[PDB]
């Protein structure tokens, strides 16, 4: 068995291009085929193109033809993707795959089609934006009320979001972010709570956005 | 290039009973048929190859069939964590061009619940930053399919608006869903009622909730 | 007439060339007619010599009328006179194997001795000359010492081993330690 | 066809232009028929940079079974047979004739063991361009085949008895070459690529690579048994034997690959090298498939009419 572990998440501008790796552990790196699939934002996996370790061959899906390269380090079990003229309809999760082929160094192989271990994912975005933290607005608050956070225009994806430091989870709604015409990303967080306990209890949405370094904590109150 | 249909594209189970999934291809792909399970922000998982051969770490209640262009895969009572989506793949082809189904999602059948739904107006600290955010939600809720629009002084808003639904509740198996409208502050200060009307098959008739600005 | 010097334990490349960029057959022999490595077709082969695990060549460079003797992991016993058999034509290439090693691998004090020590096939007559990061220089046959380590002899020395004209580097690295007076 | 009453003729079927021709048509025969998935050759001529070629193709999964060729003449030629059941190959034939084409002749692709070829009409014979040269291939011929029984499911049978008589008659033969006063020795492949090491062949129309050590074991005027079975693999990644290149094929879909082929002569080296030792050590060979042609062609000439 091997455990595949990719880079970090990219960001990249439209007509850059993307190097993301995949370093292979635990078994014998030239008995295996790697892949890569990608899976753009609320869309299905489309297979990019797999490379047989051992002879050092790759083949491509053809809509990829001509702009992407896979290549595989056997000297430190790592697996490349890279990906030229960027496209904003390039941004996707890109997973690394891969699946055993048999004793590949003494001629068996079954060139197996399907993938068996699968690594983490890495995100990249292709975006004209420039990287930004949000602004957070209060959506302030019947025996239940709901009150939440509204985290508005930041770039690129991701933000965290916790409530009181992640003493709050019951009744807690992130929402998926939406990408605004404005190119930026906007999400909400409610939670619901009981109304008797507005005035007494106070409530803080705490917002992480890595990729800005931002880091705000918003006091929602009644009024 | 070989097309792969799988169907439905929502399949709602209930819990402990018996899911059946479909896959066809656009030709014969023999028996070079793979099956995916992936949970939302996680990496798919093989569950079949060749077919019907289960992978290593699958419980038996997984079981695939089919050759040729038309493949199923049963479970055969559906436990907490098989709620997910569902991806078919073809690898049949040489030179290799393989493909995927645009999967199934397989979510909890319960019964219906209407929505509880909040509206809130902008803040004065995003009206001072001139502009505004009003935001409807709509609080647990079953089925997932739900209309909401925008109503401005009773005139019906259209492409102005934003929905984003959160995934199926692990302990209720609820949905909710948040529709904000954004407008500049100018245009925002130029009416004076903002309504949310939500329609759900759980609701007898159609739901307002609404505020006057200032 | 061809001399090669190898170190201990490197890789070494033995050239054959043929008239023409084309691959035809070849063999390796050592000076015992031993076979060590040669073709058939397109076909490698390996004889029953001592090399056995340790030879190859480079299939690549056949169609090029290229067809070497490479030997991984040298032994000071690897040292012969190997000659290269390619349409009726015989090439011959001496390779002498050497090694050099310090009496300690661990660190060492200042004004004590370091003694380097060359290991030599049979029947070669080496001088060797070794110099430390200071500039200390040390010149011998088959064992160079120096008496009193100096602080700043501390790092790597390079020394050459002169041999049938040719001459082979080797760099170790020794410690010597300093101390509070 | 006709024999030349009182002519002799010399031939050398170490430089014979047939042997040559076949092997060109027998590359193009595997182009046509046996196709990789993947093959990929080297090119390195810039000297700074190499760039392998590689070619994706489609891959059918087809039954491969030589069939007979015959050589006629080419045009201005004519084709000289030498008569002598036990002539070496390489010197004057007083019994010649002329032909109009050879007899037919099985192009197996094989490594070690000579299959499905034809046999002495005498006794066991010998061949080799230099025999003092330890590197020159020894072209073994029988004059009695022994069957080879070969599985899909790992494994190849000989009966002992007939190859031990067999490797009797072909020690002696080395000793009538060598020395009355030496041991024969018979040891496995002293290494190189896995189609020289092992006795490399198809059937099925996949590649089969079975261990001979127990085939090349023994010593001879020194001083389960019934079956030998020797353990074989079938391969999709293999060398090339046309050039210098691999290619790959797609997994077998036959569960009942089952050949029967007739061992009629093999192709060993001798060890050789200084020794005041009174033995000679012999080792499987082959490789080079022009020698297989050889053991068919070396009683053949085309000359000049
Ligand atoms: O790249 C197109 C190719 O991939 C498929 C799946 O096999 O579609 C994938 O890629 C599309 C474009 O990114 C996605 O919209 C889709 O969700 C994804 O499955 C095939 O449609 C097509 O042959
Ligand atoms: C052939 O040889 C025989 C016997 O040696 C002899 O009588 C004759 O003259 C020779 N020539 C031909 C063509 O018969
Ligand atoms: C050789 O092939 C490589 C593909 O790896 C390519 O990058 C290079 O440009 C090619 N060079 C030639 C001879 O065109
Ligand atoms: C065959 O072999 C011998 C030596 O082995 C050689 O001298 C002779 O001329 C060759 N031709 C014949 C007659 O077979
Ligand atoms: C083989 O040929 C030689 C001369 O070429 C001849 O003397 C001898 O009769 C032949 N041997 C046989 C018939 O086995
Ligand atoms: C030539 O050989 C053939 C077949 O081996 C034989 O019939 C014939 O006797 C030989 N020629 C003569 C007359 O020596
Ligand atoms: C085969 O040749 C050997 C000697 O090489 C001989 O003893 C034996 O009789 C021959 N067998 C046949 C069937 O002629
Ligand atoms: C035959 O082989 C020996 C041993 O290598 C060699 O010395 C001799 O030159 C060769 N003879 C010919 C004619 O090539
Ligand atoms: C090989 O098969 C044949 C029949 O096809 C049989 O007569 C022979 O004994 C077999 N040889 C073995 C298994 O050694
Ligand atoms: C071949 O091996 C057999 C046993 O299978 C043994 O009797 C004999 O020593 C060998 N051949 C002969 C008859 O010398
Ligand atoms: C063949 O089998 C023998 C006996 O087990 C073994 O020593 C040898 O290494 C094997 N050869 C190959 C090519 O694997
Ligand atoms: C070779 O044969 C001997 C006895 O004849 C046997 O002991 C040994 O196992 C065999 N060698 C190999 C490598 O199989
Ligand atoms: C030898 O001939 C037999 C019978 O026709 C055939 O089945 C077998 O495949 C042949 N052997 C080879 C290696 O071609
Ligand atoms: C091998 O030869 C024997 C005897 O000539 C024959 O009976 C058998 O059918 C042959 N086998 C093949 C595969 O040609």
């Amino acid at each position: 068995e091997v455990q595949l572990v990719e880079s970090g998440a990219e960001v990249k501008k439209p007509g850059s291009s993307v190097k993301v790796s995949c370093k292979a552990s635990g078994d014998t790196f030239i008995r295996y085929s790697f892949t890569w699939v990608r899976q753009a934002p609320g869309q299905g996996l489309e297979w990019m193109g797999r490379i047989i370790t051992i002879l050092d061959v790759a083949h491509y899906a053809p809509h990829l033809q001509g702009r992407v390269t896979i290549t595989a380090d056997k000297s430190t079990s790592t697996v490349y993707l890279e990906l030229r003229n960027l496209r904003s309809d390039d941004t996707a999760v890109y997973f690394c795959a891969g699946v055993y082929e048999g004793e590949a160094d003494e001629g068996e192989y079954d060139n197996n089609g399907f993938l068996k271990h699968w690594g983490q994912g890495t995100l990249v975005t292709v975006s004209s934006a420039s990287t930004k933290g949000p602004s957070v607005f209060p959506l302030a608050p019947g025996g239940t009320a709901a009150l939440g956070c509204l985290v508005k225009d930041y770039f690129p994806e991701p933000v965290t979001v916790s409530w009181n430091s992640g003493a709050l989870t019951s009744g807690v709604h992130t929402f998926p972010a939406v990408l605004q015409s404005s190119g930026l990303y906007s999400l909400s967080s409610v939670v619901t709570v009981p109304s008797s306990s507005l005035g007494t209890q106070t409530y803080i949405c705490n917002v992480n956005h890595k990729p800005s370094n931002t880091k705000v904590d918003k006091k929602v109150e009644p009024k | 290039d070989i097309v792969m249909t799988q169907s439905p594209a929502t399949l709602s189970v209930s819990p402990g009973e018996r899911a059946t999934l479909s896959c066809r291809a656009s030709e014969s792909v023999s028996s070079d048929l793979a099956w995916y399970q992936q949970k939302p922000g996680q990496a798919p998982r093989l569950l079949i190859y060749g077919a019907s051969t289960r992978a290593t770490g699958v419980p038996a209640r997984f079981s695939g069939s089919g050759s040729g262009a038309e493949f199923t895969l049963t479970i055969s009572s559906l436990q907490s964590e098989d709620f997910a989506v569902y991806y078919c793949q073809q690898y049949n082809n040489w030179p290799p061009r393989y493909t995927f189904g645009q999967g199934t999602r397989l979510e909890i059948k319960r019964t219906v619940a209407a929505p509880s739904v909040f509206i809130f107006p902008p803040s004065d600290e995003q009206l001072k930053s001139g502009t505004a955010s009003v935001v409807c939600l709509l609080n647990n809720f079953y089925p997932r399919e739900a209309k909401v629009q925008w109503k401005v002084d009773n005139a019906l808003q259209s492409g102005n608006s934003q929905e984003s639904v959160t995934e199926q509740d692990s302990k209720d198996s609820t949905y909710s869903l948040s529709s904000t409208l954004t407008l500049s502050k100018a245009d925002y200060e130029k009416h004076k009622v903002y309504a949310c009307e939500v329609t759900h098959q759980g609701l007898s008739s159609p739901v307002t909730k609404s505020f006057n600005r200032g | 007439k061809k001399v090669v010097l190898g170190k201990k334990g490197d890789t070494v490349e033995l050239t054959c060339t043929a008239s023409q960029k084309k691959s035809i057959q070849f063999h390796w022999k050592n000076s015992n007619q031993i076979k060590i490595l040669g073709n058939q077709g397109s076909f490698l082969t390996k004889g029953p010599s001592k090399l056995n695990d340790r030879a190859d060549s480079r299939r690549s460079l056949w169609d090029q009328g290229n067809f070497p003797l490479i030997i991984k992991n040298l032994k000071i016993e690897d040292s012969d006179t190997y000659i290269c058999e390619v349409e009726d034509q015989k090439e011959e290439v001496q390779l002498l194997v050497f090694g050099l090693t310090a009496n300690s691998d661990t660190h060492l004090l200042q004004g004590q001795s370091l003694t380097l020590t060359l290991e030599s096939p049979p029947g070669s007559s080496p001088s060797v000359q070794c110099r430390s990061p200071r500039g200390k220089n040390i010149q011998g046959g088959k064992t160079l010492s120096v008496s009193q380590l100096e602080l700043q002899d501390s790092g790597t020395w390079t020394c050459t081993v002169l041999q049938n004209q040719k001459k082979v580097e080797f760099k170790i690295d020794i410690v010597v330690l300093a101390f509070q007076k | 066809e006709v024999v030349l009453v009182n002519v002799t003729e010399n031939f050398n079927m170490w430089k014979n232009d047939m042997v040559e021709q076949m092997h060109e048509d027998i590359i193009s025969l595997w182009d046509q028929s046996l196709k990789p998935c993947v093959k990929l050759t080297p090119l390195c001529v810039g000297a700074g940079s190499c760039n392998t070629s590689v070619i994706t193709q489609a891959c059918p999964k087809v039954s491969f079974e030589p069939i007979p060729i015959h050589y006629c003449a080419p045009a201005g030629f004519a084709i000289l047979k030498c008569n002598n059941c036990t002539f070496n190959g390489t010197g004057p034939c007083t019994n010649v004739s002329t032909v109009q084409c050879t007899h037919g002749i099985r192009p197996v692709v094989s490594s070690q063991l000579l299959l499905n070829g034809s046999l002495a009409c005498e006794e066991v014979v010998i061949r080799s361009v230099n025999f003092t040269d330890n590197a020159k291939t020894i072209i073994v011929q029988l004059n009695t085949s022994v069957e080879i029984n070969c599985t899909g499911a790992g494994h190849c049978n000989i009966a002992r008895a007939k190859w031990n008589n067999t490797l009797k008659q072909i020690a002696s033969k080395l000793r009538e070459q060598f020395g009355n006063n030496k041991t024969i020795i018979f040891k496995q492949s002293s290494g190189g690529d896995p189609e020289i090491v092992t006795h490399w062949f198809n059937c099925g129309g996949e590649f089969f690579y079975c261990n001979s050590t127990q085939l090349f074991n023994s010593t001879w005027f020194n001083s389960g048994s019934d079956t030998i079975t020797l353990p074989c693999r079938i391969k999709q990644i293999i060398n090339m034997w046309q050039k210098v290149g691999k290619a790959m094929y797609a997994p077998p879909i036959s569960g009942q690959i089952r050949c029967s082929s007739n061992i009629t002569g093999l192709l060993l080296t001798r060890d050789g090298g200084n020794s005041n030792n009174e033995s000679e050590i012999f080792r499987p060979g082959g490789g080079d498939m022009r020698d297989n042609w050889r053991s068919e062609l070396y009683k053949y000439k085309v000359v000049k009419i």
